[PDB]
């Protein structure tokens, strides 16, 4: 019933421009909130980047404030993240997700689970 | 309706729209999700400048202030239609004479 299919990404050099998307289908995030994971090898999947849909406020992780941003477009149902100023830890496989719970704070989305999960694609950031 | 809508925080959960093309009629009902082009250039589903979705979330806490605070409205239309009257009060009647 809700699918949210990810673009976007892939290899290439360290400080590289990138922005993913994740297509969302059959559902709206009006009142709840959407957000970005990423989980590299041997470790949990670590919160991004979680937006509000409908107020377009944003809300960064430590590791990626200043670098990543989030945007989304509401007629066309698809969430941005644009990928600026990358890192060689940065490399992991992103998570597109929205959530069924509207919460007061847009800082309970980086903890409080989401209930629709993209498919993960992956994103590796390369040398010289 | 403060006590049932309002929770720790703010509810978020009722829209209202912002900006509309024209004037709505009596008892018009528009439900569409377009983006709103407020500018010249048309934004075909795309959002930016001039081009923001028409409804906002409500904020309703508890700490609101009572104009702030969420109130539950209920409009009763009347109505004298072609048709015997259906919608009647607990009057009683009585026999003919």
């Amino acid at each position: 019933q809700v699918q949210l299919v990810e673009s976007g990404g892939g290899l290439m050099q360290a400080g590289g421009s990138l922005r993913l998307s994740c297509a969302v289908s059959g559902r709206t995030f009006s009142t709840a909130a959407m957000g970005w994971f990423r989980q590299a090898p041997g470790k949990e999947r670590e919160f991004v980047a979680a937006i509000r849909w409908s107020g377009g406020s944003a809300y960064y992780a430590d590791s990626v404030k200043g670098r990543f941003t989030i945007s989304r477009d509401k007629a066309k149902n698809t969430v941005y993240l644009q990928m600026n100023s990358l890192k060689y830890e940065d490399t992991a496989v992103y998570y597109c997700a929205g959530s069924k719970i509207t919460r007061s704070l847009l800082s309970d989305y980086a903890t409080w689970p989401y209930d629709y999960w993209g498919q993960g694609t992956q994103v590796t950031v390369s040398s010289k | 309706s403060n006590n049932l809508d309002s929770k720790v925080g703010g509810n978020y959960n009722y829209l209202y729209r912002l900006f509309r093309k024209s004037n709505l009629k009596p008892f018009e009902r528009d439900i569409s999700t377009e983006i709103y082009q407020a500018g010249s250039t048309p934004c075909n589903g795309v959002e930016g400048f001039n081009c923001y979705f028409p409804l906002q979330s409500y904020g309703f806490q508890p700490t609101n202030g009572v104009g702030y605070q969420p109130y539950r409205v209920v409009v009763l239309s009347f109505e004298l239609l072609h048709a015997p009257a259906t919608v009647c009060g607990p009057k009683k009647s009585t026999n003919l004479v």
